[PDB]
């Protein structure tokens, strides 16, 4: 039945030229008003120490005090960022890890990668010692990343092109989103925790309702593997990392790419990508042993930062959005001002 | 100026890290080694001679070996492969007696063809630039019963010479030796394994301690 | 005052300087003689000076016409000592040679 | 009237003597700034841009050693400055010399221990694998430094300086009776003590210098060459050029020094002009162990190679 | 097969029929929220190190 | 499960030694250190030794300093307090309190069950001037204490900690740095007030909160207690 192909090709053809007709004009056009940021200087105000092999993870804590970062020596450490005092140093089980993530209740811990396993750690114990809280399996595919929704729910992304909400205390997969065509690289929960995104290694990324279970939007424009996604603080654009060694930002309600950005003496694709709490800056941080700073209104870019010596594994940004933890291969976590 | 309970804190975070450093040295003294195949290419029985991730930790001559291999992992080999850098070999397993075989896939493609192209890719991978693979040559018994009756023709258009079990494998190793396109940094050590004794470990140990030496001289800036 | 041997042809060796008590040490090699004043001193002459000083004049002798070294200041540590210096002065050096000298250690 | 002053036949050639004493003292200090220069920096990238190897513990070492040395070693070079006159007095040459033969020996220990190192690590992997840490070659360490303490022992006791004809020099006295005040008669000897303590120090210094280390050092590395030739595993002619350096310059840099020390023990049937002329080149040339230790060993890694092109080229950039 | 290429034609369907809007109400709706919530960011607006907390 | 027994205590002459022994089980006793505390007959607590982890950091109240010593025992997990030349004072009560200390940590968490010993026969000064006050069923109970230094540290931390005694009962931690309440504590209780001046309120009163409270001074190492507060009746 080849009725079907033809079918396709009529929706689809259609979406593009509704697409097409919905947009009007240019991101650029309409900021191009607006005063430039300049020219933005960050210093390293603290230099973190103590891992032994490369930085794969790292998510900033509840507060803009306690963060966590993971290694393939196979170690999870808690750090004080204001003091550089190591307050926990979880041995895993597993030294493939390839994902990070922090309750937002600072109780719990995530971790996975190679092992297809997600292991939930408890942090106050009344024995006084980390314990694994819980284990939970399903997945037949290496984990990219997983992130806390509630003390009781998660939600994670694997190579399997396959995403899934779990529950903790009962261990199964509540809820699996499936239908992208390759493996799955990133996600970003939404600041209202009900509905998020994932980039998969097809060039395309999907919009996801948690409850529901169904996808609800895909955007394409990127013409490599996505390795990053940020949400915007507004809750209602997104911005994808890719490694064509360029970065875009997509909007819901319009459902269109409203801008590129990419510079001709580049030619790394992004590791991470994360948005400032204003908005108004991006950050990301390509292969070229460097971070950089756009200027998410104006396409521009304003800052560097080139502490690291190797290139930028992980980057993020403080919830008051104050300093920039960024942790790369070579074993440093530098906390930019 | 500093509080009683930060100077605590200060001290366990000390003790952390000195755990920490032991740790690290404990875990530095360990010979790490990536496996890798094509199918079923007699992986199984090389690991009982010596999910996801399969670990295997074994001892010869007072080295520990510590062995990963990635047969679950189908999805995709060039974002989870970074992982492994800096390991100390790669061992390779070919399974030779498949030139008169195809895949199960009714694609007219003999298993070696995909397992030279795998060869390929694993071997000049930006990675893998200063890493030693150790080729093993697998089913050697089972290729040369089967020569006598089909030729190695039908795999490689091009063979001329007698349908002799010696002549087709230094044919098979040659074809698939001449890949390695960085010969100035890494070596082939390449071997014919599939004897049931107790000598493919013995060729490990070779080929490690001379990578091991090799390394050591790196290291002191002496070579 | 003077004894013969010395300090009489050795006017004439500090007034060919003038073109350019005493005591004497007699090493086994040569004798050491210092001038500070003696009589017989006259004011001022030319060339023809031996023709018709109270100061300190360290002429190491030798004996008679081979006269050594002479250092010779008047003004009628540094100006003694280098008085003194003159004592090598026509002697064989690695003859008092201390151990150890020249080196490290 | 008042007559001047003159200093006459004096022989102040120009010829050797003078131009000889300028010359060696520029050489000197153009070594010991390069000597200073390279030390330091060799410190600086052992402890920020280098790991927590054990070779890491060598290195350090090696350039706290060479460093202390050349620190200390403008106080001889301004002694020599003045024709050999001590200028200081006797409180501090002790400590000056006792000071430049620790590091001195220290810096030899240290050699030693490094080539035996690189030894036993190219000829036994599996045991140098399992049993090599930085808290053994911490321990080694200083166990060499209080060794080579007790070698530069010797030293200060017999230092001592004397205004003899108006020029005071700073000379090691064995025969302890001198402190005592007592007169000596230009034989040669103060029988029972002079030759006694005088041959024990130097052959003491002489032998657990230059015999044991070169011959160690020798040794080690013809074992990693000939090691290097019946398995191939060369690629490159650099290790046979940096071994046969090493081994021929620390030949030509302390066989000089030792043997004209050890000459000092009869300083009188043989000639004068050997002694003064002599030492000095030893000197220089010795002093020329401890500019090179730095670049032969850690300015030959990977770590030199990494901060070189990486520093350099952002200040090539911080100039555009 | 023919069950996957009807599921992908009825995906396609629901995604067909969403709401939306103008490229330039979305553009002045991220300009006013930027704008908006300029004065408090700590990075476009450094805070001085009376109340910085990690300057030391 | 994670009970401290203590034992080494009796009838002593005076001019003695004895050995006190706090065994631990339950929680990784490696990771906490360990404060050796006395209560008087019928006056208030007083500390008397500190030992951190890996026995690299050990304090002595000066009242006892260079007379007694205290030890650590890790794989068996013990404590060893060695008391020498004992005095007619040194009969009291003795506790073995564990204590952590990382960034959000909650020290003097767990305290044990005592251990009886009886003889034959500058520092912040922490005061309680309310010597006992009578409470019904029902009512709201506010406590009162005060100090002789500003306990406000340039961190932002105020160390001050409240405990409540019940009679017959080991001591257990209601309140530390003065704001935070303990695990298992009932929301009821609460603790306000500034420098030098400390107030904990506790609300709609039951018959279980009969006890004593103490106030506690952790800013120095010394860890001066207060009088203490008696409510009964
Ligand atoms: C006093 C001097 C001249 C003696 C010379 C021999 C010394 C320097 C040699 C002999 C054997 C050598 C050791 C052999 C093996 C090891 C173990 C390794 O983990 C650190 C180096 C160390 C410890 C070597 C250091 C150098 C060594 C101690
Ligand atoms: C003549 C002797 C004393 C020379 C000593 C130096 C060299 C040759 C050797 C022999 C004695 C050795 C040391 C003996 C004891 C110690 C202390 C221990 O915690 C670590 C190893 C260490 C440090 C050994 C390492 C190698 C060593 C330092
Ligand atoms: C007059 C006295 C000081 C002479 C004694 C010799 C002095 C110069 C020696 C003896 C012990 C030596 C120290 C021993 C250990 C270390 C640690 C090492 O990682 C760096 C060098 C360092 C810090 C040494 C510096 C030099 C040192 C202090
Ligand atoms: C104080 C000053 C004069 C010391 C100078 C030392 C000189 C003579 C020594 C020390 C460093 C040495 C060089 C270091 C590097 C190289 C490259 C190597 O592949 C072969 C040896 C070679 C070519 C060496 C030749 C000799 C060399 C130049």
């Amino acid at each position: 039945l080849d009725q079907l192909r033809q079918e396709a090709e009529q929706l689809k053809n259609q979406i593009r030229d509704a697409r097409k007709a919905c947009a009007d004009a240019t991101l650029s056009q309409i900021t191009n008003n607006i005063d430039p940021v300049g020219r933005i200087q960050m210093r390293t105000r603290r230099t973190l120490r103590g891992h032994l092999a490369k930085i794969y993870a790292m998510h900033w804590g509840t507060d803009s005090r306690l963060l966590v970062s993971a290694s393939q020596d196979g170690k999870l450490i808690i750090w004080d960022s204001y003091t550089t005092n190591k307050v926990h140093a979880i041995p895993l089980r597993s030294s493939w890890v390839m994902t990070c993530a922090y309750a937002p209740s600072g109780n719990y811990v995530a971790c996975g990668g190679l092992d297809n396993i997600c292991s939930i750690y408890n942090l106050k114990t009344r024995e006084g010692n980390v314990r694994v809280s819980r284990e939970l399996a399903g997945h037949t595919g290496y984990l990219s990343c997983c992130r806390f929704l509630d003390d009781n729910q998660i939600v994670t992304s694997s190579g399997d092109t396959t995403c899934a909400l779990w529950d903790i205390e009962t261990g199964q997969q509540t809820t699996t989103f499936t239908g992208h065509t390759g493996d799955v690289m990133s996600l970003s929960l939404a600041p209202d925790t009900r509905l998020f995104v994932s980039g998969a290694c097809d060039a395309s990324a999907k919009l996801w309702d948690v409850r529901e279970g169904m996808c609800r939007q895909t955007f394409t424009g990127h013409e490599s593997d996505i390795n990053a996604i940020c949400f915007f603080p507004n809750g209602n654009a997104f911005a994808t990392g890719s490694d064509d060694a360029t970065c875009r930002l997509f909007d819901l309600r319009a459902d269109q790419e409203l801008m590129t950005y990419s510079h001709d003496n580049i030619i790394c694709g992004i590791t991470s990508v994360s948005f400032s709490k204003s908005g108004r800056l991006l950050l990301a941080g390509y292969d070229d042993f460097n971070c950089n700073v756009w200027d998410a209104l104006k396409a521009d870019r304003a800052g560097v930062l080139a502490g690291h010596d190797n290139r930028v594994s992980c980057l993020g940004v403080t919830d008051d959005g104050m300093a920039v933890a960024t942790g790369s291969w070579d074993s440093f976590l530098k906390i930019w001002n | 100026t500093l509080s009683a309970e930060d100077k605590a804190a200060v001290e366990r975070s000390k003790m952390i890290d000195r755990n920490l450093r032991e740790d690290g040295e404990k875990a530095a003294r360990e010979v790490k080694l990536l496996l890798l195949g094509a199918g079923e290419s007699g992986k199984s029985t090389i690991v009982k001679q010596m999910t996801g991730i399969v670990e295997t930790h074994f001892t010869f001559k007072d080295l520990h070996f510590k062995m990963f291999d990635v047969g679950a992992q189908r999805s995709e080999r060039k974002k989870w492969i970074h992982c492994f850098e800096g390991v100390t070999a790669i061992i390779f397993c070919v399974a030779l007696s498949d030139y008169d075989l195809v895949l199960a896939e009714d694609e007219e493609m003999n298993r070696m063809h995909e397992s030279m192209k795998l060869f390929d890719s694993i071997c000049n991978n930006k990675w893998f630039t200063d890493t030693s693979i150790i080729l093993f040559l697998n089913k050697k018994d089972l290729f040369e019963e089967k020569i006598k009756k089909s030729p190695l023709t039908i795999c490689y258009p091009e063979y001329a010479g007698s349908n002799t079990y010696e002549e087709a494998a230094a044919y098979i190793q040659c074809q698939f030796e001449d890949l390695n396109k960085r010969k100035d940094t890494k070596e082939i050590y390449t071997h014919f394994t599939c004897s049931t004794d107790t000598k493919n470990v013995q060729f490990v140990f070779d080929a490690v301690t001379d990578v091991i030496i090799k390394n050591n001289l790196k290291d002191c800036g002496l070579f | 005052e003077l004894t013969e041997a010395q300090r009489r042809g050795l006017q004439v060796a500090l007034e060919e300087f003038h073109k350019h008590s005493a005591v004497d040490t007699p090493f086994p090699a040569g004798i050491f003689v210092r001038l500070e004043f003696k009589l017989q001193q006259t004011s001022c002459r030319k060339r023809d000076w031996k023709k018709p000083r109270k100061c300190l004049a360290c002429i190491k002798l030798g004996s008679e016409d081979k006269v050594l070294g002479r250092l010779v200041h008047c003004p009628i540590e540094h100006q003694e000592t280098q008085c003194l210096r003159v004592q090598r002065a026509g002697e064989d050096p690695h003859s008092f040679y201390f151990p150890g000298q020249f080196a490290f250690s | 009237d008042y007559l001047d002053s003159i200093v006459v036949l004096e022989d102040l050639s120009p010829l050797e003597a003078r131009v000889t004493r300028i010359f060696l003292v520029v050489v000197y200090s153009i070594v010991c700034f390069l000597g200073i220069l390279g030390n330091g920096l060799v410190i600086i990238i052992a402890t920020f841009k280098m790991k927590k190897t054990v070779n890491m513990v060598w290195f350090l070492n090696l350039a706290v050693a060479d460093f202390l040395f050349n620190v200390f070693l403008p106080i001889h070079i301004t002694y020599a400055a003045m024709d050999y006159h001590w200028v200081f007095g006797t409180a501090m040459c002790k400590i000056s010399n006792f000071l430049l033969i620790h590091n001195m020996f220290t810096s030899v220990f240290l050699l030693t221990i490094i080539s035996s190192d690189r030894c036993i690590s190219v000829l036994l992997p599996v045991w140098s694998q399992n049993h090599r840490s930085v808290r053994l070659a911490y321990m080694a360490c200083m166990v060499i430094w209080v060794l080579a303490f007790f070698l530069s022992s010797p030293s200060l006791v017999f230092r001592d300086t004397a205004n003899l004809h108006g020029k005071i020099s700073c000379f090691n006295n064995f025969s302890l009776s001198t402190p005592g005040s007592s007169s000596w008669p230009t034989h040669s000897q103060m029988d029972p003590v002079g030759y006694s303590r005088h041959m024990v120090v130097t052959v003491t210094r002489f032998l657990c210098g230059f015999l044991v280390p070169v011959l160690i050092i020798t040794a080690c590395y013809l074992t990693i060459v000939c090691k290097l030739q019946r398995n191939r595993l060369a690629k490159t002619k650099k290790p046979f050029k940096i071994i046969v350096t090493i081994i021929i310059t620390f030949f030509l840099c302390w066989c000089p020094y030792h043997t004209l020390n050890l000459l000092e023990l009869h300083h009188t049937a043989m000639p004068g002009s050997v002694f003064s002329l002599g030492l000095p080149l030893a000197t220089a040339l010795a002093i020329a162990n401890s500019c090179m230790n730095p670049i032969l060993y850690v300015f030959m890694g990977q770590d030199f190679k990494k901060f070189k092109v990486a520093l350099f080229s952002r200040l090539v950039n911080a100039l555009s | 097969s023919i069950a996957q290429a009807r599921k992908l034609v009825e995906q396609l369907k629901m995604e067909a029929n969403i709401d939306r809007i103008k490229v330039s109400k979305a553009a002045a709706d991220l300009m006013a929220y930027c704008e908006a919530h300029a004065k408090e960011d700590p990075l476009l607006t450094p805070v001085p190190a009376s109340e910085n907390p990690f300057r030391e | 499960d994670v009970q401290l027994v203590e034992s080494g205590g009796g009838l002593v002459q005076p001019g003695g030694s004895r050995k006190l022994s706090c065994s631990a089980s339950g929680f990784a006793f490696s990771s906490f250190g360990m404060h050796w505390v006395r209560q008087a007959p019928e006056k208030g607590l007083e500390w008397v030794a500190y030992i951190s982890s890996g026995s690299g950091t050990i304090y002595y109240a000066d009242t006892v300093k260079g007379r007694f010593t205290i030890s650590r025992d890790d794989p068996k997990n013990t404590l060893f307090l060695q008391m020498t030349s004992l005095r007619s004072e040194d009969t009291a009560m003795y506790y073995c309190v564990r204590s952590i200390y990382y960034y959000g940590s909650s020290p003097f968490d767990f305290w044990g069950q005592g251990t009886t010993l009886t003889v034959s026969s500058s520092d912040i000064v922490m005061t309680q001037a309310t010597s006992s006050v009578p409470v019904t069923p029902g009512e709201s109970v506010s406590i009162s204490c005060r100090s002789s230094k500003s306990l406000l540290h340039s961190n932002g931390n105020t160390y001050l900690y409240w405990f409540l005694q019940r009679p017959g009962q080991s001591p257990q931690l209601l309140i530390y740095r003065m704001s935070n309440l303990a695990s298992g504590v009932p929301d009821r209780f609460s603790g306000s007030g500034s420098g030098t001046a400390f107030t904990l309120t506790i609300s709609r009163l039951e018959a279980e909160d009969v006890g004593v409270y103490y106030c506690m001074q952790h800013l120095e190492y010394p860890l001066t207690f207060g009088a203490g507060t008696k409510l009964e009746l």
